[PDB]
This record gives C-alpha cells, structure tokens and sequence, in this order.
C-alpha cells in the first residue's frame, strides 16, 4: 500500500513540461547581468553612501 | 510487479532528463568573463554570545538581526551601530533555527524541545513575551520561515514539514515523503512555494496551496544541509556533507552546476546568495568561509576569522553587507 | 537558658569593669605623677590606652548577645568591629615592642644608649599604630549589617569569593597576632633571662639571688599570662573554621569564655606592666 | 557626536551586556549531564532517586553544585545529527538493565536486548564528539539479576561465557565487557555502579565522578595534566 | 499600562513636597521616566528625566538644583523630590515612560497629571496660535525650529503631541516618518530642516485640541507655543 | 684581579641575556597568541612581567662592580633599587598565587570553578602589585647616594638609629621573601601531590602512572628550583649581618655568586612555567 | 668597662623596673 502510493507519486512527477536547459540558461544569465549593478558587494560602493563606516 | 514499476519509472525518468540535456552550463557560461578578486574586509564585531551560536536571520530593513544561542538568549542587533536591541530569555537552551518576520513584528525559534516559539516585539507593555507556542512535532524543528505574520513554515526531524497558522495555533497543510529528517528549507521570494532538503540526499520542491509534492531532485552523494532558492525563484543551490555544492533548476529538471574543489572535504553548514545572485556563499567546516561565482564556477573570495566552526551564513535583502554565524559565539559582518 | 545567659553576661561585666578601673587608673597616674618623660612610661601608657579602648567595645558585645540583634547601626558597627580588630593588634605589638626594649636594654646596652630614648619610643610606638591601621580601616570598610532570621546581624562581609577572603583575613590575623608575637617575646625575655644569670652582679650573694629570683619570675608570669590567654581563642577560631560543629549550650560558653579569656589579658596587663613596676610602686607608696 | 537616543540606547546595550555577563557566569558553574540508554532501561527510576516530549531537563544540587540532566529518550529521529550540539558536556550518564539479556527485543525478536546495548555504548563511545568525555555506566536491575541468573544460565544467549554460575562473576563479567567496548582508554574514563533501592549512594557515585571529571578539566587548564 | 499620579494638593511657597508615581502593567525597570509640567493659560513644559536603571539624570536649566528625581524599580514607584518651590512652579506635572532603541516608540504613553498651587537652547516656534477650521477640510500647521534638526544619521527628532481639553495628551506622530501605535492613517507629517508641517485629511471632531511639537535633538528638552483649533 | 672581575662580569651578562630572553619571548607569545583569555596565562603573564623587571636593573649593578661607584645619578639609583625590592616581591607573591591557584584546582574543584576566573585571578593579581608596593615604596624614599673614599655608593640609607631599622628590614624581607613563600608552597604541593595520588584517574595504567609520575616529577622540580635558587642569598645575608667577615676574593665572588642564583631563578621561571606548560607547548608545536 | 658595662645593665634594668 505505501509503494503504491509511492507509485502514484512518482508518476505524478513524471508528467511534468520540461523546457529547453539552454534558453533556462540564457535566461539566468541575463538576470544575472541585469542586476549587476545594482549589487553592492559585487561593485565596491563609496563610502559616503557605504552604511557601515570605519569608527 | 508494483515494486519493479517503480524501478521502471524511475528509470524513464532519468531517461527524459538525459534527452531534454542537450548542452552542458560550463560550455556555455565560458563566454562571460571571470569577476575576479573580491576582498570582503571585516565591518562590525559582534559580541555578547557566550555560547555556540546556530543561526541567524536578516531584517527585512537590512539592519536588524537575530540570532539564536546556547545560553537560552535570542539577541536582536543593531548592525550599524552594535547595539543590542533585545535580548529574548529562552526556556529551552537547545535551539537550532531562529527566523525574522517580514514585517518585523514577531521571532521564531525551534530546536531539540520539539516546539516552536513565536516572540512578539511590538507589544505594550515593553517586554519580548511568548505569543504562540507550536507543538505537535515528533521531530527536532530544524529550519523555520515566516511566509507572512500568521502563517510560517517549520521543517522537524519527524520527516514531516507542517505549515502552520500561528493566530489558530494548528497546523492547515501537512507535507510528508522525505526519508529522514528535513535539515533546512528556504522561502522562494513570491511565497507560493519552497523547496526543502533532507537526509536521503533528495530536495523535493513544494506548493503551499496544493500541498502536494511538485518536483524531486537526486543529484547528491549523501545527504542535504543546507538549501537556498535564487533571487528569480527559479534556482536553488544546495550545501551537502560530501563538499560538494550544486544547482538545480527547478523548469529544466537537472542539476546545472556542480561545486567542488579537492584539498575541502568538510561538509557544508549554510549556503546564500548576493542580491543580484552572481555570487554563491557558502560555509563550510575548516573554519573557512569560500564565495563562489554562479556561472563561472570558481574561487572568488575567502572569509577567514572564524575560530571555531562556521554554523550559519546569511546575505542581507538590499545585499550591502554578509553576515557569518560561527561557533566561536561572534558574529562577523563583511561588506 | 537563663542561668547560661545570666552567667555570660555576669562574666563580660566582671571583665569589662576589671579593664576599665585598671587602664584609666593607670592612665590617670602616668598623666598625673609621671607626665610621660620617660620611654618605658610611654610605652606603659599607649598599652594602657589600647587596652582601654579594646576593653570599651565589649559592653556592646554584651547586648549584641543578651538581645540577639544588632540595634545600634550601620556605622557604630562599623567602628565597634574596626576599634576591636584595630586595638587587639596594637595590643599585642606594644607588648612585642617593650619586650624588644627590655632586651635591648640587658643584651645590647651601648645599643640601648641610642635605643631607650623617649623621641625613639615615641617614633616607634607611632609605627605601631600605623601599622595597626592596615588592619583597622579596611576591616572598617567591610563591616556592614545585614538581616538574618529578622535579626540585626553585626559581622564583616567579603567579596566574592567569600570563602577565599574570609580564609585570608583568620590566617594573617592568627600568625600575625599569635605565631609571630609568641616567638618574638619568648625567644627575647629567654635571651634576656640567660644574661641575667650571666651578669656577675644579679649573683654573688642570698639577696641578689633573691632579687634575680624575682624577676625571673616576673619574665616567666608575663609570658605565661600571655600564652594562657590568647591560646584559646585563636586555636577555637582555626578548629571553628577548619570543622563545623554543632551548636550547643557548652559550645556557647566556650565560645564567649575564650572571647573573656582574650579580654581577660587586656584586663590583667595593668597589674602585670604597671602595679609591678618599680618606678610606679615607688610612687603609690609615696602618695 | 550621538544624538540623545542613540546615548540611551547604548545605555540600554550595556544594562544588557551586564545582564548576559551574569547570566553566563551562572550558566558557568552549572554541570551539564547527558542522559543515555534504553527505554525500559530505568531512566525514569534513577531521575527520580536523583531527584529526591523533546528534551527532559532535570535540575538538582548536591554539595553545592549545580547539575543539568538532559534525556533525550523521547526524540525518535536519527541521532547522528543532532549528537553534535552536546559536545560541550561534562559526563554521559549511560544506563542499561542488566536483565535485559534473556528479554528479547521487541522489535521483529531477532537481537537480544544486551547486544543492542553493546552497539549503543559502542557507537556513543566511539563518537568523534566525544573523545574526552568520561561515561558513567549504570547497570540496573540488579535484584532482577540475581534471581534471573539463579534460574537461567548465561551461556544460552552466547556461549563465549564459559565462567561458573555466580551472581559476581556474571556481574564482574558484564561489567568487563562494557570495559572492553573502550578503544581509547587513555583519554575516557568509565564510571560503572550497580543500582540499588538506596537513593544515596547513586547521587555519590554521581558527584565522584564529576568531581574527578572536573578535577581533570582544573588539570588541563593549568596544564600539568 | 496605566500610570496614577499622587501627592497633589496646596503647597506654601519654600516647603517641600514628594510626588509619587506607581506604575501597572508594564515593565517598569526597562523604561525612562521623564516629568513634564503645564502651566493653566501656556503649554506644556518638560522638567526633568531619569533613564533605566538610573544610569544618567538630565534637567532643564531653570529647575536644576532645586528638584532631585528618583526612582525604586523593586516597588515599581517614581519620586519626585521638591525643595524650595517658587511661585512660577504651579503647574500640573505628568509622567511619561519613554523606551529608547531603535525603531521605539518614546514618549507614547502619558500619565493623568496631579496638580499643584502655589500662592505668594534649540527654540521652538509656533507661528500660528489659533485657526478657525471647519470638519472635512485639510487642515496645515506649521512648526519651526532655531537649529536643524535633521541628524547625520538620518533621523529628525521632532515628536508630535495632540493634547485634548480635560483629557492627557497622546503621542500622534514621532520622528516625521512613523506614526505612533493607534493613530489613524488621517494624521502626517512632512518638510525639512527649520520648516515643518502637519496636515490633518478628514477631520474629526475629536481631533480638536492643542498640538504640540517637540524637539528632542539635546537637553534640555523645549517645546512649542501650543496651536489650538477650534470649531 | 683581572680574571675574577671578567669571570663576575660575564656571569652577570649571561643570566641578565638569558633572562630578558626568556621573559620577553614569554610574553610576545602570550600576547601576539593566547591575548590572556585564561586566568593561568595571566599569571604567566605576570610572572614573565616580574621577572623581566627585576632582571633589567642587572646591567646597572655590572657596571656599579666594574667601575666601583654609582655614576648614573641619585633618581636612577632611587629607581633601580626600588625596582630590585619590588619586583624580587612581586615574583614571590606571584609563584605563591600560582601555588595557591594549583591546590585550589587540585584539591576543591567546586571552589575551584568560582575561584579560576579571569575576573578573580586579575584581582588578586592587582591586590599582589599593591602589597608589593608597601616594600616599593619606602625603598624608594629611603634610598640615596653617599660619597663613600671618592666614590658615589647607591644604597639605602636609614634614620637614627640606624642598625634597628636596618636589622627591621633584614628580618622582614627575610622572613617575608622566604619563610613564609617556602611553607606555603611546600604545603601546597605536597597536599596537592596527595590528592593527586589519591585520584582515580591519574592511577590504573601504566601511561597514566607514567603521566602522574611526569606531574609529580614537575613540581619536585618546581619546589627544588624555588629553594636552591633562593636559599644561598638569604642565609649569605643573614650570616654576614650576623658576623663580621674580612674581605677576600672568594668572599666577592660568593656574594655576586649567590645574587646570581637569585636573579638565575627568574631566567628559569619561564623554562619551567611557560615552556614545559602543555597548553603554550601545543602552540609552539602549531607554529 | 665590664664595671662600667655592668653599671649601664643595672641602670637600665632600673629605668624598666624589672630590678
Ligand atoms: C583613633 C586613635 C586610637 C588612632 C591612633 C591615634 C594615634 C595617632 C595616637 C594615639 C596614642 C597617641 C600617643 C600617646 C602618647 C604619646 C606620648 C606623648 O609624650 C607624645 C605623643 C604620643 C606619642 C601620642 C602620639 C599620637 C598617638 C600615637
Ligand atoms: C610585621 C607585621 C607588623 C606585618 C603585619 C602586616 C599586616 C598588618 C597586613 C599585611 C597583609 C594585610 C592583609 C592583606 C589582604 C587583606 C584582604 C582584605 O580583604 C582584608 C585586609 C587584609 C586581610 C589585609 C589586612 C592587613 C594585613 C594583614
Ligand atoms: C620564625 C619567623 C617567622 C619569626 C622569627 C622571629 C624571631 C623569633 C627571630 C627574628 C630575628 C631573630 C634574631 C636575629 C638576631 C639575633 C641576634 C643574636 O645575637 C641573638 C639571636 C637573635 C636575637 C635572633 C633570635 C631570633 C629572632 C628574634
Ligand atoms: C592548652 C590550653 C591552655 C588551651 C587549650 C585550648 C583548646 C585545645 C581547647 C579549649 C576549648 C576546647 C573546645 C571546647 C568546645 C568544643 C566543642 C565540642 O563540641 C568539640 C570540642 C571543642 C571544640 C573543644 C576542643 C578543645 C578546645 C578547643
Ligand atoms: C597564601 C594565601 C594568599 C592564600 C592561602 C589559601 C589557603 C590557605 C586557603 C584558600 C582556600 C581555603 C579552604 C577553602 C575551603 C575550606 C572548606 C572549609 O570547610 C574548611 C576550610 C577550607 C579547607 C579552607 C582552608 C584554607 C584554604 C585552603
Ligand atoms: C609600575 C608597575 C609595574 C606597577 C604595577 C602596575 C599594575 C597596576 C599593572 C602591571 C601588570 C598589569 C596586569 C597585566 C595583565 C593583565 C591581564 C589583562 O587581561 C587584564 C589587565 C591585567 C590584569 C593588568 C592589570 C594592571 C597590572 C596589574
Ligand atoms: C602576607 C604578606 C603579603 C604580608 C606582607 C606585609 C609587608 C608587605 C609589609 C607589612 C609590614 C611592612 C613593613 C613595616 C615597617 C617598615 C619600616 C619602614 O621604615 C620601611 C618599610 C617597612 C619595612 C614595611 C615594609 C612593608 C611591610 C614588610
Ligand atoms: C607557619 C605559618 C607562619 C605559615 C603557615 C602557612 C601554611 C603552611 C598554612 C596556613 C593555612 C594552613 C592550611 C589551613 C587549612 C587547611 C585545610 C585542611 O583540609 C588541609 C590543611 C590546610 C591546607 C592547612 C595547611 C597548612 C597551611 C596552608
Ligand atoms: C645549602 C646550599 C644550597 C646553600 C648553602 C648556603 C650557605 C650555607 C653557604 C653559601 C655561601 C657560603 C659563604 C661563602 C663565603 C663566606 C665568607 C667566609 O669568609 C666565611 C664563610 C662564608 C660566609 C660562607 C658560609 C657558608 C655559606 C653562606
Ligand atoms: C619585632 C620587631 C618589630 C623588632 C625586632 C627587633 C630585633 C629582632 C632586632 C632589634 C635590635 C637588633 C640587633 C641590633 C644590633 C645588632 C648588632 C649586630 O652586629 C648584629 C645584629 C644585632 C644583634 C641586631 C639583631 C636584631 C635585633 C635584635
Ligand atoms: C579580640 N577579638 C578580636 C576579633 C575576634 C578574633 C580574635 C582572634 C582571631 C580572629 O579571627 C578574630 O575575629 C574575631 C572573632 O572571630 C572572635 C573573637 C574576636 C577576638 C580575638
Ligand atoms: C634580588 N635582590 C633584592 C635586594 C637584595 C636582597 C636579597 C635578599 C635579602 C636582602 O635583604 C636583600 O637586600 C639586597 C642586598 O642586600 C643583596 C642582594 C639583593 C637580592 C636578594
């Protein structure tokens, strides 16, 4: 009875719509890129705007 | 017949993910350049912990922090100005997860008591008081995650991860199907659905609504401890104990990325992600913290500083500053 | 329980009433017929004055014990507990210091020229009570009251550790007041006894023999009063601290009895220092 | 320079980094115990001769010291996940039945009960979390003993044991079994006491052997030891 | 939460007097305590603070020396201490609990005020005394300060008071950006350094009453004149 | 002539360089690694500063023997002497604590978790310094230079009359310096070496008998190191207060001989303190 | 001046009053 429901799960995982793995890439990569920017610990912000100072 | 089927099926399953694979990430990421050098240098000492600190949580402000001791203290911190901004007597020492509302108002923590207490800070009368005590676990609670300020999400070590309404004090949607204890799980930025690991090396995706088991992922050697999504939703790199750290993408059903490095053969504590999420920050057991770069796939960085083993590691909302939970009871700020 | 109470209450009177008749009267002859100008005097006069001040905080002993609590405050607890430690020390180093005069006077007498002067006696009696100071003013500090059982109690509080500092304070109090003092004047006055018989005038005749027979006795009663008395207390003090024992009415009475037994000493002094004194015996008999 | 809340509020910070100070040298002195073994070992009888879900915490003095007892018989998830939060422990309270060898497991009646405890002192002693920590061994049911070996042998569960029937040689024998489990006898000592119906002597078994625990910490910190 | 006022009454001029404030169902120990007075025909006026745990005492200067301020935290009780009053102390003296971190709410809850009669520095300035307002129209006040206070931090320590006729007055908005825990969304604040503004969108009869601005940069603490508005 | 003044001198040179080598790298480890988080490193720490305070004055009594008089001023002689007396205290109270800090650990372990606090262990080490400074500072004051056959003398110089203040701080020093410190750690360590012996733990293997034996070997030494440094100083003094002795070479270099032992144990407390400590021996062994 | 020694020990055991 468990490896029935077992079963059942697993063929409900089975039918899912899988995508291309490529163009998932192409689209990570972009919003990578996108948000650059905006990253502060990717670009070192200046101090003035930098919240957190040396005391 | 019914037990062979399931070997059959999972069979044409590996067979599907092998035929939708076609190009491999590490030959198409080769394109971008490499970030480079990133030296993190040290803001903020934290103190006040005189035992072996487990986990903290970020503010939403990207200020206040929690963070969850063995001395039977939940602190709140000032991280611009080193105050300490509450300190939450507990009555159980043993506590291994401590979450932060979104809207500031309440403090989760759970542990080895079996119980997850929930602490309300906007009260009148001026002191950090129990609201709402969950119990019903048969399990250690290891993670929890405030999804608003009446529903949260706790994984336990009964193999069960409940969702529960704090204002009724019941559990509504009950998840099950993982072998062995759940060990983390990690909130997805629009809510509707998270993803927890656990010890049978497997992540299984979740929906909140449905309650029923989405995807399923089987790409580690032995066992999860750690799962954080990407800033799209659509990703989620994972900590394991065979030093291995890796990607899975939850449309394209496969593992990514793959991180891994020979000399490290520690176990991974904590894993995080910048704001934009090109860098992936990892904790690991040699009293080491390593930042690594989600498409380029090598070394960016090195945290060191740490006496003791390195529990949690968290990256603020905003991304200005990180974080790291050590077991040497200081909490260190990079920026 | 009455006739115990009774009895100890009667034994501190008869104590504290002996103390004072004696210390005032010998004070009130040394400033009356002596005017203090010579050193031995002066000497005889700051032990007269320190056992009269030892001997005054003992009537509030006698109602901290007959009432069970400690009515008088905060700061005459303080000074009662700081005269007392303070004036048992400076005692005692007056007695170490006239037994180092008198064998410096028969030992070393070119060295006693410069000695037995009265501006050195009185430099040396005020390092006395400088170095009493050390234990009067933080005894001082640490003296305060605290309730017990509803009861007023007037002790000495320690800081943390308690154990550790309490330790400290009994055993330099008991080597300092009794190892040291003990060695000092019983290897001076044993000293001073054999160049005594080696002086060829105490011998030679029946009456000198007398005469040197007499102040050996008088050397070996001063020792032995002071042995006699001040051995109890620190002995029951170091057995009362190492083992605990428990309370009983023979426990009491030999605890305030070593307690008059010390006192006891500050009483006797005049009699012994003073009435047997030559100089002064030459005085009441003129007077 | 600071405004007048940002004064208070580091006003506020120091009242509480007093507050933790006196916390944590309270939490200092405090002796932390595990608590081991079966369920139907006697854990339960042995707490409350001491005395008089989750994790069970057990606070009692003797001799003006303070002791923490955690058992964590009610958790039922694996075990190896969580061992490692009680590294930082004083000694591991491990008790076991001596009866149990003719009482077979429960569960599927495969394995005798004693072997189970075997592999349960092995795997906790053996545990790279605890390399240093003393064990002290309870053996309870004694009385339950003594009439059980009277009526049946020991041979039958294994037949290694060829020593006489006797009460203390079967006892001396478990007990150097137990013993031998050790693979770093150096660095851990083992604690083993037979229970009784006397309440007394468990509570000063348990304080000789902290103090021999803590006698061997003051050694390591002064560093003779 | 509810703070009582005793030991009112009339005092001859160069007596002395002792207040005593007890508190109920709050944590007494964790919140400063400050004293503010009133005179009948002028606004409000602070005296003196006590933080917790009695760490640091402030005072304005005019009542410096005279009045010693105490606090028992085992018997939850507040004392004021009077020695040699004057003819210009006959005002009614509230309590105020304040707590102090941030993101707190300070100077939220008010005590009832006990009288007294006697018988024989960053200047706030109200610009308006009275305006004549109809209910349902928005409403402006303005407030102006002598120095900016528009803190490096961030933070511009100006603390906004409603004080109703007959009845203690409530804390509206504090520090410019929030507003205070049970105040309709019908109140805001905005401006800048040295110019400040109050709007009031859908008024109410109950919103009548005297508003008062606070500054709460350095010690001593000053407030404002008082606009009061009416119907 | 020539050869015994070189063979003094280099004797000084080799305990002054061994000592402020020893103390020095003592306390660079200490403060560059272990940044004293525990109470023993503090003592240590103490130790290590003691001694390389006494050892500093070292050069300026070589060169007070080479030349024969005291060119270096009356404040420099006031300094070095009252250094010399402070610190050769200070090291004493300090093995004394160390010795006290071992017997409480040993022997009352749950006294020992309140007493072994860094807390404690810096307020009884600040209280050490402080009575350290009732010698310092009178040394200090009493100390002068005297024109002695046309050459300055850097000694201490004493109020009339002048043989019993000086015979006082001989006695002091003396009794103070070594009666006590030896009673007190002779009894320490040999209560401690009992309890020792009586521990379980230590007995039942041979490796453990063998690391027992290792712990009692150590404090033998600890014990013999303290006594012979000390001891030869000490009665030197006594003897030739005591007796008047007429110069000779062999006299010269006994006393420079046995001030060299003195200032030798200092060289030898960071061998037998710091480096056989396992804990500082595991950080040496890391680095 | 083992007389005058002598006389000097008389003198000052009559200034302590022992004699
Ligand atoms: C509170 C008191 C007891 C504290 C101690 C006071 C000291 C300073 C007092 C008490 C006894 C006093 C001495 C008593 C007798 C003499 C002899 C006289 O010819 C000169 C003064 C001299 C030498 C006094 C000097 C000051 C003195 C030593
Ligand atoms: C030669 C004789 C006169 C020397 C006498 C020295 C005496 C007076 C000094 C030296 C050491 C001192 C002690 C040092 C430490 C303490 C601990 C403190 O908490 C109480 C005072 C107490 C107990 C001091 C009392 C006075 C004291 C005992
Ligand atoms: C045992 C220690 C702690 C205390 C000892 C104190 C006494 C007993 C010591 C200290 C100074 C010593 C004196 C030193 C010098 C002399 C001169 C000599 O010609 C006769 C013996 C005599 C007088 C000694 C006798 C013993 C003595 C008085
Ligand atoms: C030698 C002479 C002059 C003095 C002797 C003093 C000592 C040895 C004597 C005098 C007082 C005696 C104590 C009197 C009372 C008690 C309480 C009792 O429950 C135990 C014995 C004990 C503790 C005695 C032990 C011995 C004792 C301390
Ligand atoms: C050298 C000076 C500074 C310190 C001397 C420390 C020694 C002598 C002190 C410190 C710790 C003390 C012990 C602490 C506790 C107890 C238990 C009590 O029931 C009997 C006394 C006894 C056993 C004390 C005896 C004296 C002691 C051992
Ligand atoms: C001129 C000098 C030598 C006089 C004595 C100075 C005293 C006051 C100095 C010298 C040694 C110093 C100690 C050295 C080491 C430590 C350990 C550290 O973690 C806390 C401070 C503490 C405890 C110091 C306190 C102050 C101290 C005791
Ligand atoms: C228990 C131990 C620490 C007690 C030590 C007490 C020492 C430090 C104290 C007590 C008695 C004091 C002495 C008392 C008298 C004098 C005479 C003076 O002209 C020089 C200083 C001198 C010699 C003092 C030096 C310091 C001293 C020896
Ligand atoms: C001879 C005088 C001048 C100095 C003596 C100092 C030393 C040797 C004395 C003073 C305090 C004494 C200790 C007092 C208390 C205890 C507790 C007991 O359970 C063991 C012995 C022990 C530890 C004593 C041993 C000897 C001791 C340490
Ligand atoms: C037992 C060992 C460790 C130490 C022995 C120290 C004493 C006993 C030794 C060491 C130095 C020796 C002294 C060396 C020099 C002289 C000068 C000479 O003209 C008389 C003998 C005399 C005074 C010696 C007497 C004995 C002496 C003081
Ligand atoms: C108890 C304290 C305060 C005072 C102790 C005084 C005693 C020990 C002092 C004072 C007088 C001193 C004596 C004075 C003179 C000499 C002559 C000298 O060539 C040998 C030492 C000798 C013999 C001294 C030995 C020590 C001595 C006897
Ligand atoms: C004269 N007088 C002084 C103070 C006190 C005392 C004595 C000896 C050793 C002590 O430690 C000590 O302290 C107290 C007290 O314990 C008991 C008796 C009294 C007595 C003797
Ligand atoms: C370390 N150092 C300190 C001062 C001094 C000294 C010592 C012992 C007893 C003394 O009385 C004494 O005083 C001087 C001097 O006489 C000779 C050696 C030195 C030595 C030891």
């Amino acid at each position: 009875a468990q490896a029935r429901k077992l079963v059942e799960q697993l063929k409900m995982e089975a039918n899912i719509d899988r995508i291309k793995v490529s163009k998932a890439a192409a689209d990570l990569m972009a919003y990578c890129e996108a948000h650059a920017k905006e990253d502060p610990l990717l670009t070192p912000v200046p101090a003035s705007e930098n919240p957190f100072r040396e005391k | 017949q019914l037990r062979q089927e399931a070997e059959q099926l999972k069979n044409q399953i590996r067979d599907a993910r092998k035929a939708c694979a076609d190009a491999t990430l590490s030959q198409i990421t080769n394109n971008i350049d490499p970030v480079g050098r990133i030296q993190m240098r040290t803001r903020r000492t934290l103190r006040g912990h005189l035992a072996k600190i487990y986990a903290m949580h970020w503010g939403t402000d990207s200020r206040l922090l929690v963070s969850a001791s063995q001395d039977g203290k939940l602190i709140i911190w000032d991280s611009y100005t080193t105050n300490k901004v509450h300190a939450i007597p507990l009555r159980s020492s043993w506590v291994m997860t401590c979450a932060y509302a979104p809207s500031g108002n309440y403090v989760a923590c759970g542990g080895l008591d079996n119980i997850c207490s929930i602490y309300n800070l906007k009260t009148r009368e001026g002191n950090v008081r129990v609201s709402r005590e969950l119990a019903g676990h048969t399990g250690y609670l290891s993670c929890c995650r405030f999804l608003d300020d009446n529903q949260i999400v706790t994984s336990s070590g009964d193999t069960t991860c409940a969702l529960w309404d704090i204002e009724t004090g019941q559990q509504t949607t009950t998840f099950t199907g993982h072998t062995g204890d759940v060990m983390s799980l990690s909130l997805a930025p629009d809510t509707r659905l998270f993803v927890s690991g656990a010890c049978d090396a497997s992540a299984k995706l979740w929906d909140v609504r449905e309650g029923m088991c989405r995807q399923t992922f089987t790409g580690h050697e032995s066992d999860i401890n750690a799962i954080c999504f990407f800033p799209n939703g659509n990703a989620f790199a994972t900590g394991s104990d065979d030093a291995t750290c890796r990607l899975f993408d939850l449309r394209a059903d496969q593992e990514l990325m793959t991180y891994s490095h020979d000399n490290i053969i520690c176990g991974i504590t904590s894993v995080s992600f910048s704001k934009s999420g090109r860098l992936l920050l990892a904790g690991y057991d040699d009293f080491n913290c390593n930042v690594w770069d989600a498409l380029k796939a090598d070394r960016a960085g090195v945290l060191a500083g740490h006496d003791n083993r390195v529990s949690c590691l968290g990256v603020t909302d905003d991304g200005m500053a990180v974080a790291t939970g050590s077991w040497d009871s200081f909490l260190k700020i990079w920026n | 329980s009455m006739i115990t109470a009774i009895t100890i209450m009667a034994l501190y009177s008869i104590v504290c009433v002996v103390g004072l008749f004696g210390n005032f009267l010998v004070m009130y002859v040394i400033v009356r017929y002596t005017k203090m100008k010579t050193a031995t005097n002066i000497y005889i006069f700051n032990l007269a004055l320190a056992d009269a001040l030892a001997t005054s905080t003992l009537p509030f002993q006698s109602v901290n014990y007959l009432m069970g609590t400690w009515p008088f405050g905060t700061i005459l607890c303080k000074i009662v507990i700081s005269i007392d430690y303070y004036n048992m020390f400076t005692s005692i180093f007056t007695l170490c210091t006239m037994s180092v005069d008198r064998y410096i006077a028969v030992c070393h007498p070119v060295k006693a020229l410069d000695f037995r002067t009265p501006r050195n006696a009185k430099i040396i009696n005020v390092c006395n009570w400088i170095l009493s100071s050390a234990i009067g003013l933080p005894v001082m500090f640490m003296a305060t009251t605290k309730y017990r059982q509803g009861s007023i109690d007037c002790t000495l509080t320690f800081s943390h550790p308690t154990w550790y500092w309490e330790n400290l304070l009994k055993i330099c109090v008991f080597i300092f007041a009794f190892i040291m003092p003990v060695l000092i004047i019983t290897v001076c006055y044993g000293l001073m006894i054999l160049r005594l018989k080696s002086v060829r005038m105490l011998s030679g005749s029946k009456e000198k023999d007398r005469n040197l027979r007499r102040i050996t006795r008088m050397v070996l009663v001063v020792v032995a009063v002071f042995i006699v008395c001040w051995t109890p207390i620190h002995i029951y003090v170091i057995i009362k601290a190492l083992v605990t024992i428990p309370e009983t009415t023979f426990q009491t009475v030999s605890w305030h009895f070593c307690i008059a037994l010390g006192y006891t000493n500050s009483c006797l002094n005049p009699v012994l220092y003073a009435f047997l004194d030559e100089n002064f015996k030459r005085c009441f008999r003129e007077f | 320079t600071l405004s007048a809340e940002d004064k208070a509020a580091v006003e506020r910070s120091k009242m509480i980094d007093r507050n933790l100070r006196e916390d944590g040298e309270k939490a200092a002195r405090e002796v932390k115990l595990l608590l081991l073994g079966a369920g139907e070992s006697g854990k339960s009888t042995i707490v409350k001769q001491m005395k008089i879900t989750g994790i069970v915490e057990t606070h009692f003095t003797f001799k003006d010291l303070h002791f923490k007892m955690f058992d964590v018989g009610a958790q039922r998830s694996e075990r190896k996940k969580w061992i490692h939060c009680f590294e930082g422990v004083t000694a591991i309270i491990f008790c076991v039945a001596l009866s149990d060898y003719d009482l077979v497991l429960a569960e599927d009646e495969e394995m005798n009960r004693m072997h189970e405890s075997m592999k349960l002192f092995d795997s906790i002693c053996n545990n790279k979390w605890f390399t240093d920590t003393s064990i002290i061994l309870f053996l309870n049911k004694k009385d339950l003993f003594e009439e059980k070996i009277k009526k049946s042998p020991l041979t039958i569960c294994y037949p290694e044991y060829a020593g006489s029937n006797t009460y203390e040689e079967a006892a001396a024998y478990i007990q150097c079994q137990f013993e031998d489990l050790n693979k770093r006898k150096d660095t851990k000592e083992i604690y083993t006491h037979f229970t009784c119906s006397t309440d007394t002597k468990n509570v000063q078994f348990v304080f000789d052997a902290v103090t021999d625990v803590i006698i061997k910490n003051n050694l390591k910190d002064c560093g003779l030891f | 939460v509810q703070l009582v006022e005793s030991g009112g009454g009339l005092v001859q001029p160069g007596g002395s007097r002792k207040l005593s404030c007890s508190a109920s169902g709050f944590a007494f120990s964790s919140f400063g305590m400050h004293w503010v007075r009133q005179a009948p025909e002028k606004g409000l006026e602070w005296v003196a603070y006590i933080s917790s745990g009695s760490g640091t005492i402030y005072y304005a200067d005019t009542v410096k020396g005279r009045f010693t301020i105490s606090r028992d935290d085992p018997k939850n009780t507040l004392f004021l201490q009077m020695t040699s009053l004057r003819s210009e102390d006959t005002a009614m003296y509230y309590c105020v609990r304040s707590i102090y971190y941030y993101g707190s709410s300070p100077f939220d809850f008010w005590g009832q005020g006990t009288t007294l009669t006697v018988s024989a520095d960053i200047v706030m300035t109200q610009a308006t005394s009275s305006v004549p307002v109809t209910p349902g129209e928005s409403v402006s006040i303005s407030c102006r300060s002598s120095k900016s206070l528009l803190h490096s931090n961030g933070n511009t320590y100006l603390y906004w008071f409603l004080q109703r006729p007959g009845q203690s007055p409530q804390l509206l908005i504090y520090r410019m950006s929030n507003l205070a825990s049970g105040v309709p969304d019908r109140f805001s604040g905005s401006g800048s350094g040295t110019a400040f503004t109050l709007t009031i969108s859908r008024l109410e009869a109950e919103d009548v009453g005297v508003y008062y601005c606070m500054q709460h940069l350095e010690y001593p603490l000053t407030f404002g004149a008082g606009t009061k508005l009416e119907l």
